[PDB]
């Protein structure tokens, strides 16, 4: 297992997107993370559709908030899921137009990890490492201080248990500077934002759910590499 | 609750 690693640079991730004023980090993190593994298992990238999530994932509550395991749900369940080009994003609730979409990306699974108080901070991040390596995760995490952020590895600054999930970032690698060992998150509130859209998390700062509660619920979808 | 841009 490599010291550092990072999707964003091996061709299998997505630009920086734009959530704008809707509360649907959850779709943009399943939307990503669909993204790399269908890259990754077919070797074509191309971009999803986050608005039919916002609109079909009846178990989420679209622009207010949702789930990533949900979203992941309901792709298997209907058969993929259609691209940012044909099902465009409004980020707003709408009808779902599902049904209206003739092609889909397909996923075989998908899997979810919920830490338990059994498990130390070392496998937790040794076993979210080891998704990573495979492909990029999407993880709960309480993003108080995002509007603050503009750069350097975040620390934590504000967060405090209880963590707030009220949003989803894309894990798609990790790396280190100065002893500071750090994972590399994908977020959608466009390229101009943090680090190129990106932001660096701290990691093995001791808490057990990590910084902001992100070692919490991981999940990611699951696709059998085509022959 | 969900956060927003
Ligand atoms: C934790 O909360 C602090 C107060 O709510 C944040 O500082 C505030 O940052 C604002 C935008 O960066 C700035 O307009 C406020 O004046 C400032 N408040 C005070 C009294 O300093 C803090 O943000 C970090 O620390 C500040 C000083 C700046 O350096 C920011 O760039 C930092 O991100 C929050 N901690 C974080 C986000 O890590």
């Amino acid at each position: 297992a490599p010291e550092s690693w990072d999707w964003s640079k091996k061709g299998v991730i997505t630009k920086v997107k734009f959530q704008g004023q809707c509360g649907s980090g959850w779709a943009f993190s399943a939307t990503g993370a669909i993204e790399a593994a269908h890259a990754i298992a077919t070797g074509n990238l191309v971009s999803l559709s986050e608005q039919e999530l916002i609109d079909c994932v009846d178990e989420s509550e679209g622009c207010y908030n949702g789930w990533h395991y949900q979203s992941f749900e309901w792709v298997v369940k209907h058969g993929g899921i259609a691209s940012e080009a044909d099902y465009p994003y409004k980020a707003r609730d709408g009808k779902c137009k599902a049904n209206e979409i003739q092609d889909k990306v397909t996923i075989d699974n998908y899997g979810v990890q919920i830490l338990s108080n059994e498990s130390t901070e070392s496998e937790a991040e040794s076993s979210l490492q080891s998704f990573v390596l495979e492909q990029p995760i999407s993880v709960s995490i309480d993003a108080k201080d995002f509007h603050f952020y503009s750069g350097g590895i975040y620390d934590g600054g504000n967060c405090s248990s209880p963590y707030g999930i009220n949003h989803f970032v894309l894990i798609v690698g990790y790396g280190s500077e100065d002893g500071v060992d750090y994972w590399i998150a994908k977020n959608s509130w466009g390229e101009d934002w943090g680090i190129d859209g990106y932001i660096r998390i701290q990691r093995n700062t001791g808490n057990l759910l990590g910084v902001c509660g992100m070692n919490y619920f991981a999940s990611y979808p699951i696709i059998e590499k085509s022959e | 609750k969900a956060s927003v841009g």
